[PDB]
């Protein structure tokens, strides 16, 4: 179910100004709010970091 | 507590309704975890949560 939220949408444009990136790591592409009750259940057993 | 400040992650509602809904289950949420470890104490990764 996450990897339906997560590849869904196409991407919009490719701005050069914008790179959000991981530390030493690849430009970073989605966002994910959730709320604070979900974030302390998929993170716990589900997710990595 | 836990029923109270997701009101509070809220505004806060002064409707009245959402004071009701409040309380019913702010009534539901004691009655079924107030004892929470013992009654579910063998269950790992709920005492996590």
């Amino acid at each position: 179910w996450l990897v339906d939220l997560t590849t869904a949408t196409q991407p919009s444009v490719a701005v050069p100004r914008l790179t959000h990136a991981d530390t030493r790591g690849r430009p970073v592409d989605g966002v994910l709010v959730t709320t604070a009750a979900i974030k302390q259940r998929l993170l716990q057993s589900f997710l990595k970091v | 507590l836990l029923p109270m400040q997701r009101y509070l992650d809220n505004g806060r509602l002064a409707t009245r309704v959402a004071r009701a809904t409040l309380v019913a289950e702010l009534k539901r949420s004691f009655c079924d975890t107030s004892f929470f470890l013992g009654k579910a104490g063998h269950r790992r990764e709920a005492i996590e949560a």
